[PDB]
RNA sequence: GGAAACCAUUUUUAUCGCAUUGGUUUGAACCGGGUAAAAGUCGUAACAAGGUAGCUGUAGGUGAACCUGCAGCUGGAUCAUCG
RNA sequence: GCUGCGGUUAAAAAGCUCGUAGUUGGAUCUAGGUUUACCUUGAAUAAAUCAGAGUGCUCAAUACAAGCGCUUGCUUGAAUAGCAUCAUGGAAUAAUGAAAUUAAUGGUUAAGAGGGACAA
RNA sequence: UACCUGAUUGAUUCUGUCAGCGCGAUAUGCUCAAGUAAAAGAUUAAGCCAUGCAUGCGAUUCAUUGAAAUUGCGUACGGCUCAUUAGAGCAGAUAUCACCUUAUCCGGGAUGGAUAACUGCGGAAAUACUGGAGCUAAUACAUGCACCCCAGCGGGGUGCAAUUAUUAGUGUUGACUCUGAAUAAAGCAGUUUACUGUCAGCUGACUCUAUCCGGAAAGGGUGUCUGCCCUUUCAACUAGAUGGUAGUUUAUUGGACUACCAUGGUUGUUACGGGUAACGGAGAAUAAGGGUUCGACUCCGGAGAGGGAGCCUUAGAAACGGCUACCACGUCCAAGGAAGGCAGCAGGCGCGAAAC
């Protein structure tokens, strides 16, 4: 079937090769796994040696990465934004390594106030709902405010994360191939790359 | 005179292959028509089957009628003439006849003072000439 | 500057974005040099320098092993590939003498090597299948 | 082919096994582990050329059923199994033990030995790492791994292992002045002092060797086992103690 | 929750049709070349200054060999001829 | 026909000249009292065949056997040689590179090679 | 044994071939006292095949020692042939810090329900075809039996492997994004002996089966450098073509494929095209030296199983003594259907000069 062979190329002088062989199985391709936006699907695919790879069908959860903070939690990819190899891949919804997308905040702002006891750019006029309070003003003894307080030592954050965190939409990078690991594990854009990438977007959305 | 530098291997080479196309024996070799142009197909023997028999004048000075017999080979249905060794063997040999032909001797070339003929009769009726001269055998 | 594509480059295994280095405001971006080996000295734009080439012996992920020749650099028209040609001698035993011959090895050049021009000597280790004919880096000048 | 093989012809098999060549049409594949298969011999090749203890091959694995052959202190029904160098059988039934070790020619020859000598057995390292939980280990060229080694011990040097005990009892280094084995190259079963040692950065390293004659001979680290200190050899060398006879020297010997 | 038939689609793609193209072989009225063949017809071209010296290139003509014009060569029938 | 052919008349010198690729290229650097190319020696180099020791399978092709004591045994032979890569040494031969606070500061000669100038 | 001899002339010396002369391969004539080794349908028709064989053997035994069946293992080795094939394939050296693995080695890791034979009911002309019904077994099927976070009283997590992101540097290699030590998640389906016969004296010791991780070994996929037939009545060739970036696929690298981009890449040091009565090598014949020719064939590497293509199972196949479809050609039919692949051994027809 579908053939990863080098020969059926022509030589770098540009002549025709032989065909040395039938086409042989170790040698072999298969269709693309095209992932998409939604409910959660994988299907196990047999490859050579007896292992066995995560081929991601529909992924709606990313097990995403914030590298600054060095955190790792489970939020939801919600749409696809920019994608350097074509365009109809972020008009399709297609996660492919590499594709830049939007993603929730919630997750990691919960975990942002349960380890710095301190607001992450919260609402200005809203008062903290009970789950929120629940970690946020909670009181132990003195010995467990005193980690806190160390944790709290280096706790400022950038300001286009605070806007990004502020429309709850995070802009992330996928780091894995969905096609071959079955997950859509990426990582949170901050700084450079992440200015970068938005001038990008916005200049697209400007065209 | 030949180059004779200590780099010019390549030109020798060279010149002694595009040389040896003029030598006969290369060429005949080498040619590719060989097998088409040979009516045994680069085999030694054959098989056919008489059609007619004729008498050739010998060449000068010889004066004779040397007596062969036009046969059809199987292999390829070539028409050759080839001679039938020994005395009074014609009249073994009658149309439509299977026979066993070889070379005559000098790899395609007529041989003595018949003119044309480069085959020769080894077995007719799938007798041995000879035999049949020599009156080990009788025809079939 | 360094980021001209479509896409945003970086070496993969430098973290720029860590929490005491940001805190400090340090812009010392760590850059990654795998330090050639087998005698070879990092050239300076290669040790300190801006551009990304994931294809780069010092500034990606290239090692070197296998075999490294010698050359002279034919055609530089690529993008960061050149063409080295190497010249010998093929001995013909009938005729007791030798005979020119030449293979071109289409090697990547990296932009660290900046001051390459048709004519300078070269040398080019191999590295694994980089593109459909280039299997081999530029390490040395030799000029 | 389609996969691994299985068969190995007469012709193919390595040559200092000196099979006859109208002796069949195969040769006793040895199975992969310790050894490899150009530098191993098959348990039946021993008992039916060796020390003809078997007529025919039938005859061998009839004897090796009985489970009375041991090799390293571990009962072996597999006709097939690699016994290579410094490989030690002992026949507990007839009390024999043997010693694997090369012929000047480069042929494995029966070394006799006792009770003593069967008792332990020498091995290179191959290299050194660490397993996970943090357990450096060392691997020898015949597969041995051994944990919690001692930490001086490095590559190409040699480790007395115990056949009775499983643990290493010495470490023998792999340096200027010590009895080292030629174990491959065209210098297979000749025994040498180490030299000097010409570093290549990139390929195999070569060394220097002079035997007790005075001649000397260089090769490659791979082919060099140290089998000693100083000159003493840690092990019984089979009759001519490691030194090459030139064809005259061997014919004057004979007569 | 697992799932068979079936439906749609994507891919690998046998196979069949025209169409183009490459290579090998081959029939053919008739029109020509070469060779061979003891004793066919016409002449005499060449070998002697071969009876117009021969030959090369070129052009024309004639039953045929060949003849003629122009320029060359001696492989000529002159190693030479008197200032 | 590289070793190793022939070209006046036997087959064979292009009508003649210019010219790129190719081939080939003058002499000259420690005589005395950095790169290459090349040569030497080693490393890595499956057998079977070829060359090559021994052995009355009755000889030999072959084969790789066998040969002594005496019974519960000892010794055996089944050898030896046969582009590219790497390293060591050699520095003739053939290419190739260097310079246009002190010191001799740094350019070989000018071919019975070649080019150009001048004269009449 | 570094060799020549006859033939152009009335005669002579040359040039030059023809012929003779030695070996070897294949075929064949005549003839052949008995014995020993011993090649042998390669050449053309990788043409077609009747008939027989060539792959079958621990756990589960209420049949009569072990039948049948279910599992497990193997059938990817071995054997045959040389059609294709001219940066293919092979030889030597060499990478795989770009990869994948059963068998064998070393280290670490006494739970329920259904299904056959068996009983019986049956269908079809015909298969090594099978549906129901009643059981009924398992190494089959299933189920598994010191640091981090909150709080230093106490609660949890941490096996291996693994995805991503991050931290420091317990070991090497020439060099490592390599191996170890950690940190944050999350799914992941893989694994940490419900196995057979047991024996010795609550204590022990086996044989066996199953089973993941790390390293070997063996095998394979790819990459690099050098060499390997003829042809110009083939001189220019190439458009996924050469390269860059981002992806996808794969075991992995890679225009292997996709999107965008640039105009590149080979060549008289012979590119490109064409031919081969071309599998490459180890080698064979001849043979002063230098060589010329060949090598289907017992070993190594490659390819194929009538021609193509696509796949299942698996550690390993694009398998064909496995399947699926098309084409060519057959076989049995009760005309509804069912089948086949000797370039395995032995034989048969054809083809042939040519082979049991």
């Amino acid at each position: 079937g579908i053939s990863r062979d080098s020969w059926h190329k022509r030589y770098k002088t540009g002549a025709t090769q032989p065909v040395p062989h039938k086409k042989r199985k170790f040698e072999l391709g298969r269709p693309a796994a095209n992932t998409k936006i939604g409910a959660h699907r994988v299907r196990l695919v047999r490859t050579r040696g007896g292992n066995e790879k995560y081929r991601a069908l529909r992924l709606d959860s990313g097990n995403f990465s914030w590298a600054s903070e060095q955190t790792t939690r489970k939020t939801r990819i919600v749409d696809t934004m920019y994608n350097a190899t074509n365009n109809e891949l972020v008009r399709t919804k297609t996660l492919v390594k590499g594709a830049i997308i939007s993603v929730d905040a919630a997750p990691f702002r919960q975990w942002y106030e349960a380890h710095y006891a301190l607001p992450l750019a919260r609402k200005k006029n809203a008062k903290l709902s009970e789950e929120d309070n629940a970690i946020l003003n909670k009181k132990r003894s003195h010995h467990t405010m005193k980690k806190y307080t160390e944790r709290q030592k280096t706790a400022a954050v950038d300001a286009l994360l605070i806007e990004q965190f502020n429309t709850g939409r995070l802009l992330a990078r996928i780091s894995s191939s969905p096609g071959q690991v079955g997950q859509a594990n990426g990582y949170i854009l901050e700084g450079k790359e992440l200015d970068f990438y938005l001038r990008k977007i916005r200049a697209k959305k400007a065209k | 005179g030949k180059p004779k530098g200590l780099c010019t291997a390549r030109k020798l080479k060279t010149h002694r292959q595009e040389q040896r196309w003029n030598d006969k024996r290369y060429k005949k070799a080498h040619i590719g028509t060989r097998w088409k142009s040979n009516p045994f197909g680069g085999a030694s023997h054959a098989k056919g089957i008489v059609l007619e028999k004729i008498g050739v004048e010998a060449k000068q000075p010889n004066s004779a009628i040397r007596k062969c017999v036009r046969v059809q080979l199987i292999k390829n249905g070539k028409k050759i003439t080839a001679f039938v060794p020994n005395d009074g063997c014609l009249n073994f040999v009658e149309e439509n006849d299977e026979v066993l032909v070889s070379g005559f001797g000098r790899s395609g070339h007529a041989v003595g003072d018949i003119p044309g003929v480069r085959f020769k009769i080894v077995k007719v009726a799938n007798t041995s000439l000879i035999a049949l001269f020599k009156g080990k055998k009788e025809r079939p | 500057s360094e980021q001209t594509e479509r896409a945003f480059l970086k070496q993969p295994t430098v973290n720029l974005n860590n929490k005491a280095r940001i805190l400090a405001g340090s812009k010392k971006t760590p850059r990654y040099i795998r330090e050639v080996g087998l005698g070879f000295k990092a050239p300076r734009d290669a040790v300190e320098g801006t551009y990304i080439d994931k294809k780069c012996p010092w500034a990606g992920n290239v090692p070197i092993r296998g075999m490294i020749l010698t050359g002279v650099v034919l055609k530089n028209k690529m993008t960061r590939t050149i063409v080295v040609r190497r010249d010998y001698l093929h001995y013909i035993k009938k005729y007791r003498r030798y005979e020119k011959r030449h293979k071109n090895v289409p090697a990547h050049c990296s932009p660290a090597f900046r001051d390459i021009h048709p004519g300078d000597l070269v040398t080019i280790g191999e590295c694994r299948p980089l593109s459909k004919t280039v299997r081999f880096n530029v390490l040395k000048v030799n000029k | 082919m389609r996969g691994p093989k299985k068969h190995l012809k007469r012709l193919a098999a390595p040559s200092h096994w000196m099979l006859d060549k109208l002796g069949g049409v195969f040769a006793v594949r040895p199975n992969p582990g310790p050894h490899k298969l150009r530098e191993s011999l098959p348990l039946s090749l021993f008992l039916r050329n060796r020390l003809k203890y078997a007529l025919n091959y039938t005859e061998a694995k009839k004897i090796l059923t009985q489970r009375v052959v041991r090799v390293d202190g571990k009962v072996r029904t597999c006709h097939k199994f690699p016994t290579g160098f410094m490989d030690v059988v002992a026949i507990e039934r007839t009390n024999e033990y043997f010693r694997m070790l090369y012929d000047t020619k480069g042929r494995y020859v029966v070394h006799r030995i006792q009770a003593a000598e069967a008792d332990f057995k020498l091995c290179k390292v191959k290299s050194v790492r660490t397993v996970n939980k943090g357990v450096p280990v060392l691997t020898t060229t015949d597969g041995r791994t051994i944990r919690y080694p001692d930490p001086h011990v490095k590559v190409n040097d040699t480790i007395v292992f115990n056949i009775s005990t499983q643990k290493i009892t010495d470490s023998v280094k792999f340096e200027p002045g010590n009895l080292a084995y030629v174990t491959g190259g065209r210098n297979v079963g000749r025994v040498g002092i180490i030299g000097h040692r010409e570093r290549l950065p990139g390929a195999s390293d070569i060394i220097h060797i002079k035997d007790s004659a005075g001649h000397s001979f260089a090769t490659r680290i791979s082919n060099v086992f140290v089998i000693g200190k100083g000159n003493k050899a840690l092990v019984s060398l089979p009759t001519g103690a490691g030194i090459r006879l030139s064809i005259a020297e061997e014919r004057d010997k004979r007569m």
